[PDB]
RNA sequence: CCGAGGGUAGGGCCCGUGACUGGGGCGAAGUCGUAACAAGGUAGCUGUACCGGAAGGUGCGGCUGGA
RNA sequence: CCUGGUCCACCCGUGACGCUGAGGCGCGAAAGCGUGGGGAGCAAACCGGAUUAGAUACCCGGGUAGUCCACGCCCUAAACGAUGCGCGCUAGGUCUCUGGGUCUCCUGGGGGCCGAAGCUAACGCGUUAAGCGCGCCGCCUGGGGAGUACGGCCGCAAGGC
RNA sequence: GGAGGAAGAAGCCCUUCGGGGUGUAAACUCCUGAACCCGGGACGAAACCCCCGACGAGGGGACUGACGGUACCGGGGUAAUAGCGCCGGCCAACUCCGUGCCAGCAGCCGCGGUAAUACGGAGGGCGCGAGCGUUACCCGGAUUCACUGGGCGUAAAGGGCGUGUAGGCGGCCUGGGGCGUCCCAUGUGAAAGACCACGGCUCAACCGUGGGGGAGCGUGGGAUACGCUCAGGCUAGACG
RNA sequence: AGCUAGUUGGUGGGGUAAUGGCCCACCAAGGCGACGACGGGUAGCCGGUCUGAGAGGAUGGCCGGCCACAGGGGCACUGA
């Protein structure tokens, strides 16, 4: 079946897509104890309907670009700026780990 | 704060028979109940009630131990020599159906809550299932 | 540690130091003697070990044991090395394999001789 | 292969006595009968207690002795029951005594095990009509253990086939002597055998 | 009057102005093999000695050893002092593999099907206190429900 | 147009190597002293600082694993 | 005068808002460094006097930085309970500091000694745990080489990580 | 090579000078016959192709074998290679002579300084056998990277102390979803190997058939204790 | 320990059997990274194989499946 995912959407800032970030978690393969761990997928928009914030569920899809292999299937609920968060500061803490 | 409840109400029993004692009295709860009653329904203690101390629930649990003894440390048997937990909250241990434990070759108990209630070793082995493995008591 | 701990760090793997390099990991190695000396024991004992500098096929060179009573070996003869140290001379960390090319197998010997190389002979 | 060499010298050795040899080992000279003390220039002297080692050594090289099986034949065996189910100390003996060149030796066509050995390999004895040379030949449930029509007329197969007219044979064994063919009947239960080896020790021994 | 066969033998020594004074350890275990055995250590200023005493020790502290087929009840595992053993019973036809130590006692406790292992500390000594506080902690689903009444 | 590569120029990492220089390891029986272990014969160790053929000394504060 | 933490009592308010914490950030004895004051006593260095085989030392007479203050650095330590923090649970005895009560008594926080059970290799620990359990962080993996080298980052340097 | 064979040859080694050992081992005597000698000698090969039927479905006929005159079958038939490792401890196997911190041994602990079971030779013994030893690397022992399954007062190991970011971790009750988790069904998980049976080559190794398992991952259905998430409430943690 | 110029995305084109920044013009300023981006080192991957009580550890020669190369490197022609 077309592969489905779920996720929130941290970048608005492209033409007509977003970048979708989305956690998944299972059991560790030796020491037991489950463990989150996410990724991000870019996801095509050909309406830009879709917001900074919203969860999505996104569908494997024919390539659209380079990096693009999902669609956004449709809205989950929109105005979650709270994870979008928990991202961005992620991002952010970086800046002090350099010279 | 307790993190979890219930490896704590375990550790009152064994610190509690390890004096041996009437009773103690883990702080209420619909899931120490459960797991308490299958002690006694497997005969680790005589049982247990509600009390309160205060405005605050909680369960007097009265112990189980063996006969007095001869020669020098007269202290009886243990009714519960052992009681370590499985699953902690630091590392949920799963288990399968064909995967559950087969304690002490069957003189001891894996209470496990499941699907369909907290069964045990024997018991879920039956009803043919499985989940969050509790602990192993004997 | 804790269960994230090991998630995190996770535990490391040995990874151990090999003993000789006779190099490529090889079974044996060939080399050509330079000097042919007599070093002295270590510790409590006491004697005039007969050790050899090898040049190896390798562009190195390292000093070697040489097993039995009595050799012929000198200067630029050709031999091919073992590999066992020798807890006695600081230095020596493979053996010669006595009895093939210029080096001969030991004289005279009847004991043990898969060691040290000598053929087995004849009663008559 | 199958030792060949001085003999009277292990029936000395492991202490306890066994019949390489068949006939002689009865006078009243096995040299076991005339020694009680094993080989070399020493022997009889104080003999210091053996290292737990020792005595596993001692047993299950009496067991191997016996058979004067190779000491690889006898671990491949061993390891062959190891792996089939059951208890291993008796199976180990099941199939080290299914072994043709023995099951031959038990049912007196010969006087040794060296003799019985010989036997079969030079094609003299034979099964459910075709010969068989293999000592190693494991002999299943419901065989005919004939001899040849070129071997019925031996003056060495007739001499054995002599005092052996009635005499009797393990419980896992039939023998119509007079058409000189015996029939293997079933694996052995323990007991059927009598051996002067504690089989545990042996099975220890490989636990090394 | 039982089987009785000893486990090791040391010299130890100590000091005094004028050299080393000695003596002698002696570690032995008893049994019948149905299911009766004792540990016993003795020292004494001579070999002979000591291992006598080690005998009569050995019956003096001796434990009921209940089998269940030539082999044990349950599985345990017990720490006296840094050394720690583990025992797992082995169906019929297994052998009783152990090392000296535990072996030693084992058989004359009259096992034949048993899984070992020593850990932590394996001196001898305290691996013999540790097997033993091991089968002395052995029940049966008898004893056990025995004590599950109410 | 793009293009194997060739050419010029300037950087980055890695290996080898070098007058000479620095300490480090080992070396059955070398020279100078005695620092430490018993109040070690000035309690010891310690971070720092200065100094001295060398161990080391002393100053400041700390620890007892000293009294 | 300005200000932090902290315990007690009343059961009044919010209603889990908690615990820990890679990195970061702040603080961090002594000595040491920079700029500018300050200087009695003490005192590295250094000068003398004895002792001594010698005496760059111990003992004695002197004595400079320093020891002090302001501002800025340095960031180490036997920075020691050589014992990470939080919570629950498992005899008591003794004296001590400081709260509260219908106060020869009870209770709450803190600091010590002896000690059940239990731990411990032992010494010892023991409701101020090194006991019995859960959470989370840090760390160990034979000795010397060596907290050395190289690289990196910080520092005026010494030197630090 | 098998069966017999001395209270037991010589030689050789020890010897408390009586003796002990190799050792039934040998010789010696009988019987079997690896090799070799002669004859016989394949499975692997039934299709393609030809005739009838229809060139098809069905029926018959013939050609072809590298290995190769080798396997295997029948007859005759001679006693017909033993080697290496070690024997101080671990770790089984012990005594003479030589040697004299020399010659040498060595994986570790160590041995050899004039009586060496540790060097070298001998006699003997243990071990394995067309092999046995050695060097090299993998795993094991190593519970010595520890999930199973360890640790940090003094043995190596608590960050000098705080504050806090991410992360990990989350008290009592009620309900909604069912993501973790658990069950059932089904697809997939090639064959070969492995593993249990059964046969094929004289056994075996190799080899065939048959069965049985395989975590995972997709699909459908179901359960809702524990974890998660959304929602409503409580006051025991926390804060005021 | 920071990476990035076809770099990430977009409209329109070219190319292919077909998706796509694969390629080209133009527009937007994006994409990635301590869950380890970038860089350096080493390596063909799996069915399996070895070892181990197992969990693991090591390994990928023969045989089977896929990938890659054909003295070093580049290119296209023919063609299912
Ligand atoms: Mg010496
Ligand atoms: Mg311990
Ligand atoms: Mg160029
Ligand atoms: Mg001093
Ligand atoms: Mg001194
Ligand atoms: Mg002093
Ligand atoms: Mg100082
Ligand atoms: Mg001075
Ligand atoms: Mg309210
Ligand atoms: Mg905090
Ligand atoms: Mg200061
Ligand atoms: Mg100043
Ligand atoms: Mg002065
Ligand atoms: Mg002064
Ligand atoms: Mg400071
Ligand atoms: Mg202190
Ligand atoms: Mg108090
Ligand atoms: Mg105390
Ligand atoms: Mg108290
Ligand atoms: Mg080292
Ligand atoms: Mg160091
Ligand atoms: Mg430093
Ligand atoms: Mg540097
Ligand atoms: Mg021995
Ligand atoms: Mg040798
Ligand atoms: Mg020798
Ligand atoms: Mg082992
Ligand atoms: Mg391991
Ligand atoms: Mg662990
Ligand atoms: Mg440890
Ligand atoms: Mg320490
Ligand atoms: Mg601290
Ligand atoms: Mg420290
Ligand atoms: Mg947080
Ligand atoms: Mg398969
Ligand atoms: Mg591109
Ligand atoms: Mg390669
Ligand atoms: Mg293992
Ligand atoms: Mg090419
Ligand atoms: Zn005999």
């Amino acid at each position: 079946p077309k592969k489905v995912l779920t996720g929130v959407v941290v970048s608005d800032k492209m033409q007509k897509t977003v970048t979708v970030l989305v956690e998944r978690q299972f059991p560790h393969p030796l020491y037991g104890k489950v463990i989150k761990r996410s990724k991000k997928y870019l996801a095509h928009d050909p309406e830009e309907k879709y917001k900074l914030g919203d969860v999505v569920e996104i569908i494997e899809s024919r390539p659209i670009s380079k990096r693009k292999r999902f669609r956004v299937l449709r809205l989950v609920e929109s105005g979650r700026m709270d994870l979008v968060e928990k991202y961005l500061i992620r991002r952010q803490n970086y800046e002090s780990l350099s010279k | 704060m307790l993190t979890d409840p219930i490896a704590d109400m375990l550790t009152r029993i064994r610190n509690a028979t390890r004096v041996y004692k009437e009773s103690t009295d883990v702080p209420a709860s619909r899931f120490k109940e459960e797991i308490l009653r299958i002690l006694a329904r497997e005969g680790f203690i005589k049982g247990y009630e509600r009390v309160d101390v205060d405005g605050k629930p909680y369960l007097r649990v009265y112990l189980k131990y063996g006969p007095r003894r001869q020669g020098p440390d007269p202290r009886p048997e243990q009714v519960i020599h052992h009681i370590r937990r499985i699953s902690k909250p630091g590392r949920r241990v799963y288990v399968g159906v064909k995967e559950i434990p087969r304690v002490r070759r069957g003189l001891g108990i894996a209470i496990l809550s499941t699907s369909k209630g907290v069964l045990t070793d024997r018991e879920a082995r039956k009803l043919g299932v499985g989940g969050e493995l509790i602990c192993e008591v004997w | 540690p804790t269960i994230n701990q090991l998630v995190r760090k996770g535990r490391e793997k040995v990874r151990k130091k090999s003993k000789v390099p006779a190099l490529k990991g090889a079974p044996f190695r060939r080399g050509v003697c330079t000097v042919v000396r007599t070093v002295t024991p270590k510790k409590p004992n006491s004697a005039l070990r007969k050790v050899a500098k090898v040049r190896l096929t390798s562009g190195y060179e390292v000093t070697a044991y040489i097993p039995g009573e009595g050799h012929n070996l000198q200067e630029h003869s050709v031999v091919l090395i073992r590999g066992g140290r020798v807890k006695d001379l600081p230095g020596v960390r493979y053996h010669i394999v006595r009895g093939v090319y210029d080096a001969a197998g030991v004289k005279d010997r009847k004991k043990s001789r898969s060691k040290y190389g000598t053929k087995k002979p004849k009663e008559a | 292969g199958r030792y060949i060499g001085p003999v009277c010298r292990l029936c000395r050795r492991e202490g306890v006595k066994l019949y390489l040899k068949g006939e002689r080992c009865y006078s009243p000279k096995c040299a076991m009968e005339r020694r009680p003390y094993p080989p070399g220039q020493h022997g009889q002297k104080r003999a210091r207690r053996p290292s737990d080692y020792a005595v596993r050594l001692r047993e299950k090289q009496k067991l191997r002795r016996i058979y004067g099986i190779s000491e690889r034949q006898f671990r491949n065996l061993f390891e062959e029951a190891s792996k089939k189910k059951g208890v291993t100390g008796s199976v180990f003996l099941g199939l080290l005594e299914s072994r043709l060149d023995n099951v031959v030796y038990r049912l007196g066509f010969a006087v040794s095990r060296r003799q019985a050995r010989q036997l079969v390999r030079h094609g003299h004895i034979t099964v459910n009509g075709r010969r068989v040379d293999l000592p190693s030949y494991r002999v299943r449930p419901g065989d005919e253990i004939a001899v040849a029509e070129k071997s019925r007329n031996l003056e060495l197969i007739r001499q054995n086939l002599e005092a052996m007219k009635g005499r009797k044979v393990g419980p896992w064994l039939s023998l119509d002597v007079e058409g000189m063919k015996g029939k293997f009947l079933r694996l052995p239960d323990r007991e059927d055998l009598a051996l002067p080896v504690n089989e545990q020790l042996v099975i220890e021994f490989y636990s090394r | 009057d039982f089987e009785e066969k000893m486990i090791l033998i040391r010299r130890t020594a100590r000091m005094q102005a004028g050299g080393r004074r000695f003596r002698f350890g002696a570690l032995v275990v008893v049994g019948d093999r149905q299911g009766r055995v004792g540990l016993g250590f003795g020292k004494a200023p001579e070999v002979p000695l000591a291992v006598q005493k080690a005998g009569y020790y050995a019956r003096r502290n001796m434990v009921e050893v209940p089998l269940q087929n030539g082999t044990i009840p349950h599985e345990i595992e017990v720490e006296f002092g840094a050394s720690k053993i583990v025992l797992k019973p082995a169906a019929p036809g297994t052998g009783v593999i152990a090392g000296a130590v535990p072996r030693a006692i084992l058989e004359l406790a009259g096992v034949t099907d048993i899984l070992t292992k020593e850990l932590g500390s394996r001196n001898p000594i305290n691996i013999a206190y540790a097997t033993m506080e091991a089968l002395r902690q052995l029940r049966t689903k008898a004893d056990v429900e025995r004590l599950r009444k109410g």
